[PDB]
This record gives C-alpha cells, sequence and structure tokens, in this order.
C-alpha cells in the first residue's frame, strides 16, 4: 500500500521511463560513422563534403549522419576503442600523395590493420576514402611508386599505380567473409562522395536487417 | 452401394474408399512425427527479443497445433470414415484444422511482407517496431482468424452415414459456402502476396553487387524456397476444389458417381496442406546458423 | 632528456628512504580489522528479511 | 649525463627491491591458514534497474546507501532510488562519451565526464526544479577515466594523459597536478580519510599519492598488463588492484609491497572493477566473462559467483552500509544482490 | 521563482469564474500544482491537486463536480473553472507548488493569492488557538491526528506552515522533521504518530502569525485551525 508521495514518485519515473524511451526511438534511427585516418590524410576535405572527441552531424536523403573525429585524442587506442563497438560504420582516409613521404603510406597500411581485424570491428564495415588523386597523378609522372612498393611492377601512369594502392589497402582484410570494404577515389572539389557514404551505409543497413530477420 | 446422403439439410454424396484408410495414416503419421520433433523445439525456443522472432513463435504455434490433431484424422481414416468420439470433439478438431491452416498462412505472408519491407525499404519505420507492436499485430492476425472460422464451431458438421458417423467441412456438396471461399482465398491472396514480396526482394538484390554475393544467394535461394514449398503444398488441393466445383456446376449430385474419383483425390491432397507444418521449421528457422 | 633522469633519481631518493613494517605485521592487523568488524559485515553474515530493505 | 643518472637510478630500485625483501618474512597466506573460511556466499538479485539502452559505464552509490547514479553511452545519466526501484533524475549529457561518475558525499551534486576530455559538475538541487550544470572543468589533454568528490568543491580526477588532477570547483581550476605516471591513468580511489589517494595506470603500476603536498609517496609494482580498477581496504592501509592479467593484487602500504595474488587457470578474462566489503573480508571483483566474482581476501579461496549479466561486467559498487551489491554491465541493465 | 494568481473579483450566486496562475522562474511541466483557500476569517482549506503530465486530479468533496483544474504547461498557466459559486466559496485562493521524489520538499512555495467573493477523512487538531510570547523565549505548537501519520516506509506525513500578517504561507518543516530550505535553525519538528510538536527556539521578530499543520499522508489534504503566536 503506497502513501500518496510514494503514487506520486511513481507517477514521475513513469515519465521519465516515457522520456528515455522516446530518446532512444529518436538514436536508434540514426547512422553513426567513426572517421578515422592518417595525419594530414584529408579527412579535414571529407568532413567539408559531409579537444577530445569531434561529434559532425549532417542528413541526407532524410537520412541522419552522426561523424566522430577522434583523431585529436592522442592516447592508448586500446582503452577507448571499443566506445565505438556497434558504429554504422569507420570512414578511414588515407592520403594517396602520402606513398613518396615521410614511409607515411606505409603508417597508414599498419593503422588500417590494425583498426579492420581489431576485435571490436568484426562485423563493421570500411568507407575507404583515398584522397588528392590529382596530386598523385602530378608526383606518379614525376616520381615513381616503387618508392613506397619496391615490388611493384607496371606501368607508372596513374591508374596502374592507384589500383596497385588499392589493393594492397584490401588485401590487409583478413576477415573476407564478415566485413566490406567500400572504396571511393576522391579530390579537393567533389560532390558524390556523400552519395558514396550513403550507398555503402544503406548497403550494411540491409545486409542487418537480412542477418536480424535470419536469412544470412 | 448409394452415396447420396444430407448434411445439414443440402444433398451430397460423401464415398467411402478403403484406399483413404490404406494411403493416408501412412503420410499422417509422418507428419505428425515430425511435426512434433521440430515444432516442439521451435516452441521450446523461439524459432522473443525480436518482432521476426516473435512472427516467427506464432507460426510454430500454429503448426503445433494442428499437426497435433492429425491422430484425430488418422483415426477418423483408419476405421474408414468413422468418428468414435461424438459431435462436440469433431466440431472442435475441425475447427482447429481450419484456425491453425489459417494462421500458419496468415503468419508466412507476415513474415514475407517484414522481410520485403527489410530489404526493399532499409529506413521504413516498420523495421524498427517494438516487440509491442508486434505482440498487438500478432494478437490481433489470431483474432481474425479465429473470428474467421469460429463458424466451424457455431454450425453442425457430425451426419450419420449408414452404419458410419462422418464428421466433414469437405463433403461435395451442391452448396457452395463460404468455407470453400476462404479455402481458395487463404490460397490465392496470401499466394499473391507472397510472390510479389520475394519477387521485389530478389530484383533490389540483384542490383546490388558489392562482393558479398556468397551468402545474398543464400538468401535468395531461401525466398525461393518458401515461395516454390507454399505452392506445392497448397495448390493441389485447390485445383481438385476447383474441378469439383465446375463438375457441381454442371453435373449437379444425381448421378455422383462420377464426383468418386476427384473426391478421393481431394482427400490425398489435403494431407500436402499439412506437411507444409512440418517443413515450415527447416525452411525458416532450422536454416538459420544456430 | 637530463631533467627527466634527475626527476627519476629525485623520485626513486624520496620512494627509497620510506619507513617500512614486517609483512607479518601488516597481515596481523588486516586480520584483526576483519575479525573485529565481522558482525557489521552484512555480506558474510545474511541478515534476516525483516531487517533487509531490499526483499 | 643520461648515463649516471641511470646508473644512480638502478642502483635505487635495486636498493628498494632489497629493502622490500627484508620486510617480507612471512606471507599473508600463511598466518591467514588458521582462520575459518567465509564459505559458500550465495548472494541473489534483489532488484533489477531497466532504463538505460546502452551500455552502462559507470555507477556510484551515494552516502545514504539507497541512491545511486548510472551513466550510459546514451548519454542521460540516471539517479536511481535503490529501493523502490524509482527513477529520481534522468540527466541529459552534451557527450554520450561518458566514461566515469560520481556521487558527492553530501547528495548535492553529481560529476561525470569521458572522451570530451572535461569533467562536468551538475547541481541536484536547485530552486527551479531541475538538474542544471554548474561546472565544467576543463584542462585535461586526454580522457577522463575516473573521477571521486573529496568535498562540495574539491574533486579529484585522473586522465588518459598520464596525470591526475585535484580540481577546485568554484574557480575551476587545477590546484595540485600529479605527473609521475608513463600511461593512461585508468582508476582512481580515495582514501577513507581523504588525505591519500591511489592511481592505477596502463604502465602496470599503482601510485600513491598525497593530496596536499601533492606528490608521489610510494609506487607499487607486480602486474604485467595494465592496471584497469583499484579501491582501498577499508582501513586505508591496503588497496587492491585489477588487471588486465586476469589478475587481483592486494598491497599494503605501510610494508611497502604486495601482500596477495587472487587468480584461477579458468579465468583468462581481465578485471573491470574491484571493491571491498566492509570490514574488508570479501573481495568483489567484475571481470569481462559477464561475471562477478567473491575472494576473500584474507585466503586467496573463491567464495561466490555473482552470474546473471549477458554482457561484460563494466562496474560495481557496495553501500557504505554493506547491505547490497550494484553491478552493472555493457547489458543495459544494473543489479543490485544481497 | 513566481507565482502570480488573477481573476478573482466579486460575483453573483450561481456564476463562474475562471482564476489563473502564471508561474515562472522554475520548471512548471516538471511540478504538480494545488490550489487552497482561505476563508476571510479562517485556516486554510486544500481545494484541488492536478499532477504533473496531467495524469492525475483530485478535488474536495465541498467542490468536486463543480470546480475544474486545468493547467498548460506551454504558457506555464493553471487555471481553475469555478461553477455554480456559492457564499462558502468566498475566500482567498492560492496556487501552490509541490515535487515528488525521494528527498522532496512538497508545498515548498506559495502564490500571493486573489480575493473572490460571492455576493473518513483526517482531522488535524490544533488545540491552542492563541499563545502570547516574548523574544528570546521558547515556544511549542502541538498538533493531533485521527490516525497515525506515520507510514509503514518510515514517512511520517506532516507539514508545518507560517503564515505571517499580510503573508501567503512559507512552508517551515516538511514530513515532521526536515527544515525547509531558507529556514533559520531556530525551528525544529517532532512527535510520534497522532501527536506532533514544533519547537522554536530563540524565538525572534517576524515568528509572529499563524502556524498551521497539515497531513500529507492521504486526500484529501487537511490543515488544522492554526495557532497563534503573538508578541
Ligand atoms: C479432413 C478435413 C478437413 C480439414 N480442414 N482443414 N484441414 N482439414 N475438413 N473436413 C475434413 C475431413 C476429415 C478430413
Amino acid at each position: 500500500t503506497l502513501s500518496a508521495e510514494d503514487k506520486a514518485a511513481v507517477e514521475r519515473s513513469k515519465m521519465i521511463d516515457r522520456n528515455l524511451r522516446e530518446d532512444g526511438e529518436k538514436a536508434a534511427r540514426e547512422v553513426k560513422l567513426l572517421l578515422l585516418g592518417a595525419g594530414e590524410s584529408g579527412k579535414s576535405t571529407i568532413v567539408k563534403q559531409m579537444t577530445g572527441i569531434v561529434e559532425t552531424h549532417f542528413t541526407f536523403k532524410d537520412l541522419h549522419f552522426k561523424m566522430f573525429d577522434v583523431g585529436a585524442q592522442r592516447s592508448e587506442r586500446k582503452k577507448w576503442i571499443h566506445c565505438f563497438e556497434g558504429v554504422t560504420a569507420i570512414i578511414f582516409c588515407v592520403a594517396l600523395s602520402d606513398y613518396d613521404l615521410v614511409n607515411r603510406m606505409h603508417e597508414s597500411m599498419k593503422l588500417f590493420d590494425s583498426i579492420c581485424n581489431n576485435k571490436w570491428f568484426t562485423d563493421t564495415s570500411i568507407i575507404l576514402f583515398l584522397n588528392k588523386k590529382d596530386l598523385f597523378e602530378e608526383k606518379i609522372k614525376k616520381s615513381p611508386l616503387t618508392i613506397c612498393y619496391p615490388e611493384y611492377a607496371g606501368s607508372n601512369t596513374y591508374e596502374e599505380a592507384a589500383a596497385y594502392i588499392q589493393c594492397q589497402f584490401e588485401d590487409l582484410n583478413k576477415r573476407k567473409d564478415t566485413k566490406e570494404i567500400y572504396t571511393h577515389f576522391t579530390c579537393s572539389t567533389d560532390t558524390k562522395n556523400v552519395q558514396f557514404v550513403f550507398d555503402a551505409v544503406t548497403d550494411v543497413i540491409i545486409k542487418n536487417n537480412l542477418k536480424d530477420c535470419g536469412l544470412f | 452401394s448409394d452415396h447420396f446422403l444430407v448434411i445439414n439439410g443440402k444433398n451430397c454424396c460423401v464415398f467411402r474408399d478403403e484406399n483413404i484408410a490404406k494411403v493416408l495414416p501412412p503420410v499422417l503419421g509422418l507428419e505428425f512425427v515430425f511435426g512434433l520433433l521440430g515444432n516442439g523445439l521451435a516452441l521450446w525456443i523461439f524459432c522473443s527479443w525480436k518482432s521476426s522472432r516473435i512472427f516467427l513463435f506464432n507460426l510454430a504455434v500454429a503448426d503445433f497445433l494442428l499437426i497435433i490433431c492429425l491422430p484425430f484424422l488418422t483415426d477418423n481414416y483408419v476405421h474408414n470414415w468413422d468418428w468414435r468420439f461424438g459431435g462436440i470433439p469433431c466440431r472442435v478438431m475441425l475447427f482447429m484444422l481450419a484456425m491453425n491452416k489459417q494462421g500458419s498462412i496468415i503468419f508466412l505472408t507476415v513474415v514475407a511482407v517484414a522481410r520485403y519491407f527489410r530489404v526493399v525499404h532499409p529506413h521504413h519505420f516498420l523495421n524498427k517496431i517494438s516487440n509491442r507492436t508486434a505482440a498487438i499485430i500478432s494478437c490481433f492476425l489470431w483474432g481474425l482468424t479465429i473470428g474467421l472460422t469460429v463458424h466451424l464451431l457455431y454450425t453442425n458438421m457430425m451426419t450419420k452415414n449408414g452404419e458410419a458417423y462422418l464428421c466433414s467441412s469437405f463433403s461435395i456438396c451442391y452448396n457452395f459456402r463460404w468455407h470453400d471461399a476462404m479455402f481458395l482465398l487463404e490460397f490465392f491472396l496470401p499466394l499473391a502476396i507472397i510472390l510479389f514480396c520475394s519477387g521485389r526482394i530478389i530484383w533490389s538484390l540483384r542490383q546490388r553487387q558489392m562482393d558479398r554475393h556468397a551468402k545474398i544467394k543464400r538468401a535468395i535461394n531461401f525466398i525461393m524456397v518458401v515461395a516454390i514449398v507454399f505452392i506445392i503444398c497448397f495448390l493441389p488441393s485447390v485445383a481438385v476444389r476447383i474441378r469439383i466445383f465446375w463438375l457441381l456446376y454442371k453435373y449437379n449430385v444425381r448421378n455422383c458417381d462420377i464426383y468418386s474419383s476427384v473426391d478421393l483425390a481431394f482427400f490425398t491432397t489435403l494431407s500436402f496442406t499439412y506437411m507444409n507444418s512440418m517443413l515450415d521449421p527447416v525452411v525458416y528457422y532450422f536454416s538459420s546458423p544456430s | 632528456s637530463i631533467a627527466q633522469a634527475r626527476k627519476l633519481v629525485e623520485q626513486l631518493k624520496m620512494e627509497a628512504n620510506i619507513d617500512r613494517i614486517k609483512v607479518s605485521k601488516a597481515a596481523a592487523d588486516l586480520m584483526a580489522y576483519c575479525e573485529a568488524h565481522a558482525k557489521e559485515d552484512p555480506l558474510l553474515t545474511p541478515v534476516p528479511a525483516s531487517e533487509n530493505p531490499f526483499r | 649525463e643520461l648515463d649516471q643518472l641511470r646508473q644512480e637510478a638502478e642502483q635505487l630500485k635495486n636498493q628498494i627491491r632489497d629493502a622490500r625483501k627484508a620486510c617480507a618474512d612471512a606471507t599473508l597466506s600463511q598466518i591467514t591458514n588458521n582462520i575459518d573460511p567465509v564459505g559458500r556466499i550465495q548472494m541473489r538479485t534483489r532488484r533489477t534497474l531497466r532504463g538505460h539502452l546502452a551500455k552502462i559505464y559507470a555507477m556510484h552509490w551515494g552516502t545514504d546507501s539507497r541512491l545511486l547514479v548510472s551513466a550510459s553511452q546514451d548519454g542521460k545519466l540516471i539517479i536511481w532510488d535503490s529501493y523502490t526501484t524509482n527513477k529520481v533524475h534522468a540527466i541529459p549529457l552534451r557527450s554520450s562519451w561518458v566514461m566515469t561518475c560520481a556521487y558527492a558525499p553530501s547528495g548535492n551534486y553529481v560529476a561525470c565526464g569521458g572522451l570530451d576530455n572535461i569533467c562536468s559538475i551538475y547541481n541536484l538541487k536547485t530552486r527551479e526544479g531541475n538538474v542544471r550544470v554548474s561546472r565544467e572543468l576543463a584542462g585535461h589533454t586526454g580522457y577522463l577515466s575516473c573521477c571521486r568528490f573529496l568535498d562540495d568543491n574539491q574533486i579529484v580526477t585522473s586522465s588518459g594523459d598520464t596525470t591526475c588532477a585535484l580540481w577546485d570547483i568554484e574557480t575551476g581550476q587545477q590546484t595540485t597536478t600529479f605527473t609521475g605516471h608513463t600511461g593512461d591513468v585508468m582508476s582512481l580511489s580515495l582514501a577513507p580519510d581523504t588525505r591519500l589517494f591511489v592511481s592505477g595506470a596502463c604502465d602496470a603500476s599503482a601510485k600513491l599519492w598525497d593530496v596536499r603536498e601533492g606528490m608521489c609517496r610510494q609506487t607499487f609494482t607486480g602486474h604485467e598488463s595494465d592496471i584497469n580498477a583499484i579501491c582501498f581496504f577499508p582501513n586505508g592501509n591496503a588497496f587492491a588492484t585489477g588487471s588486465d592479467d586476469a589478475t587481483c593484487r592486494l598491497f599494503d602500504l605501510r610494508a611497502d609491497q604486495e601482500l596477495m595474488t587472487y587468480s584461477h587457470d579458468n579465468i583468462i578474462c581481465g578485471i573491470t572493477s574491484v571493491s571491498f566489503s566492509k570490514s574488508g573480508r570479501l573481495l568483489l571483483a567484475g571481470y569481462d566473462d559477464f561475471n562477478c566474482n567473491v575472494w576473500d581476501a584474507l585466503k586467496a579461496d573463491r567464495a561466490g559467483v555473482l552470474a546473471g549479466h549477458d554482457n561484460r561486467v563494466s562496474c560495481l559498487g557496495v553501500t557504505d552500509d554493506g547491505m547490497a551489491v550494484a553491478t552493472g554491465s555493457w547489458d543495459s541493465f544494473l543489479k543490485i544482490w544481497n | 521563482v513566481q507565482l502570480v494568481e488573477s481573476g478573482g473579483g466579486l460575483v453573483q450566486p450561481g456564476g463562474s469564474r475562471k482564476l489563473s496562475c502564471s508561474a515562472s522562474g522554475f520548471a512548471f511541466s516538471s511540478f504538480g500544482m494545488h490550489w487552497v483557500r482561505q476563508a476571510p476569517e479562517k485556516g486554510l482549506e486544500w481545494v484541488a491537486y492536478i499532477s504533473s503530465g496531467s495524469g492525475t486530479i483530485y478535488y474536495a468533496d465541498t467542490v468536486k463536480g463543480r470546480f475544474t483544474i486545468s493547467r498548460d504547461d506551454p504558457k506555464n498557466t493553471l487555471f481553475l473553472q469555478m461553477t455554480s459559486l456559492r457564499s462558502e466559496d468566498t475566500a482567498m485562493y492560492y496556487c501552490v507548488r509541490s515535487i515528488y521524489y525521494y528527498g522532496s520538499s512538497p508545498f515548498d512555495f506559495w502564490g500571493q493569492g486573489t480575493t473572490l467573493t460571492v455576493s473518513s477523512d483526517i482531522v488535524m487538531t490544533q488545540a491552542t488557538s492563541s499563545v502570547p510570547v516574548t523574544p528570546g523565549e521558547s515556544v511549542s505548537i502541538s498538533c493531533r491526528s485521527s490516525k497515525s501519520l506515520l507510514h509503514s516506509n518510515g514517512n511520517t506525513y506532516l507539514y508545518w506552515f507560517l503564515q505571517r500578517p499580510g503573508q501567503s504561507p512559507q512552508l517551515l518543516i516538511y514530513r515532521m522533521s526536515n527544515l525547509a530550505s531558507g529556514v533559520p535553525d531556530r525551528f525544529s519538528g517532532s512527535g510520534s504518530g497522532t501527536a506532533f510538536t514544533l519547537t522554536i527556539s530563540r524565538l525572534e521578530a517576524e515568528d509572529v502569525g499563524v502556524y498551521y499543520c497539515m497531513q500529507h499522508l492521504e486526500y484529501p489534504l487537511t490543515f488544522g485551525a492554526g495557532t497563534k503566536l503573538e508578541l
């Protein structure tokens, strides 16, 4: 037998529950993206096209996207990376002009291998943005790709070199039956990147729904 | 013999062929044992967390209810159309058969439409329905099934055939009644829904080729398997019944020996409609990686 | 790097120059504290349902 | 030169090791081998708090042993009434990346922080009837890992940058910084007298600090991996640490070395949380295997197992009266045990 | 914090009036609201209650079926629609704030009030109607109830209010022992079920006025006659 004040407290608790459920419903209808990239990888350009954690909001085709940038946080990644388990996708930015600058491409490859094969992101997909393709074309015309990849064999032209970098990054995925890598080539002035991210996210959502209904 | 008989005042004629007592129990026993050993497990463990699990749980419940009453059908057959239990019991048994088949079909269609929305409209709000709404939808659908099939309990179905007692909602009678319209619709309408949903899901999937075909193929194969299983299970009896209605319209029940063959056919095809309930656990639940 | 090494050395000097007791005395003190407050520990001694606010 | 200072440091480390060896005349196990075991502890779940919609990262009891504060990755810091399971408050956070909670020992304020590198202090008792942000303490260059009130105007924080800080709340400034660690500081425990505090770091070391003077008084080693949790023994003369070695260790301040190690061959997962029961006989540890083990603090033996979480137990706490044990997990629930 | 009532005046018997109370300075949507009334020369009488969220409405028996309580949270307004007015309804009406959660202080803030002129419950007894006292002395005011106010959850639901000449009542004690925010420590309260006492130590000026004891154990809320302290 509750007292009057106890009943009023229960009523307030139920109001709190209602508000929490409404907020959860709003949050579930949102796409979460973790933005990673090497220093000067150009992820700032993507953030344009799209002191701790930086949160960027945008919308596209009535779909709300929350992007989280963690590059300003220089600490032990192992202690906060699990916070992003369940993120809808990871956007990884790599600068193609970095092949001949200092082994920067090797640092990017190591970071990509660490993130892609991470135990917290076994089923999380990666949208890979290869930035600065015009500067890459200039430099590859003036400088060889063998500086970064001594075993590279083939035309020292834009197409073959860019494809070589793409496959080099794509073969770091040791779980090819669980997640996907969506690679797009970008530049400073572009308009299709948001559509790329939207299409990849829609594919991921469809695959998740198929998993939920049990068709996989 | 003299097969003409009066059921609820209507001129039918029912046949009693020992082939029905010989062949059907062979299929019905297997259907019962497999339906138990599959659906009892599908109920013990759902397939409760998600709406899809709720709908599959309801499908399994309907299949369980339908199979548990198959031994009584087997008894009616082994004795060559001789019900030993009386009127109210077989009223209830026929009501259970009809209601559980209708519920199983409805929930097959619900699962198909949910898959359609999940694959074709990824960002519809139906994909984010909470368990409560799934429960309310499931309850309303069950209520629809009972409201449609309770006339079986309302009406009489037990009739004395000479030295025997025959219970049956499918006597060949010059009486087209709502039960037959429901019997045809339970195939034609959900079949259309299921085939459309599946075609859109397979069309939408085939437009995207982002290097994961290994499992998308599997999903497409399973959708097609569901569609073909439904068709092969339920189309035969409907086809035989449509032949029966053409005959009734043109040749009324006077020389009704002409129905003798088709009647047997019908009761040899109803068995297939029960067999669906033992396949469904394999198609829907056991295919998942558990 | 000389300043950091000097800081480390000074900290080591401060840490080394402290009074210490035998491990037996510390273990006896821990046992004594545990025994003295045993009757006041509900989790060791389940409280009757009448005196348990979480029933 | 660097070599001379290195040699002197090595000599001092050897001196400290020898001094600690001299004091290790007996083991806690030998002395406690003559006392009866606590027996089998069968604690049952008395409540289940069902508000959060994401992983709960931090819980803190009030000093009345009835109110709780919890924080989840869905923002929504929630203040609970344990006895009735009533939600007293639901505070929205300006950043959902919360990793620590604190409940002032007056009930007037609550603190939380995380990947935003700020410690936010919320006033629970205002004339307007709502919870308001009272202060935002900025100055850490890394993530906030733990925070504990000393009073209404002093709070101690630990950061991903290898530093702890003491903050005046009125001014919003660091009064003293603690700068000895070489890795991320993950946990933080205040002494009962609020004159010392111990911090465990990713450098596999714990450090005893003096709040007023602002210098590392002692350094304790022995763990092989990072230390995630730390707690003071009730008398303030000992503390327990839990690591990713799937091991807990009990250290004594006056003897200045490890006393005991809690480990089992069947446990291979790290420890998320550690706490003591009143009188310190029981040591509760929340692990990554969705479990919480109850150890006898005087005998390494395991007393019980608080099963019932479907994801890893991220935090736990014991009431000031010792009546109940709260455990929160990466499942959205937190349970009360008795 | 400010609650401003309006809409009072002079009405003929059988008429209707809509009193309003504009709220500012606090989260009105988070607070339950009460309408209380005081006759020209009598004590306080509880009228109506509307909860936060508008889920629960309670009325006094003398006004049930006649008065209607409503609230507009976005406009931060509380409305009392009174129909079929009688001479018994002549009184000053106050709007009162009240929030309910563990450790809260309901009935904490009162409005200034507006005057309207028309042309099985628990009985709270304030045995003493007047008490003359000199500054610096200690005073004790007693209150009795028909049934024990101590609930099985440990709370004794007794509230002590002080109404000074020309001012709205202000909360002194809630739940028989808890001193309200902003109240001097001179005041204290104690007692057991059916017998409660408010003790004023070091009586000072501005403690003159009428002290009322109220029960919040069950609805309808009931007040005592009121004990008057004069210097
Ligand atoms: C089976 C059956 C059914 C039926 N309805 N749904 N499934 N079987 N109706 N009447 C009869 C006679 C005894 C056979």
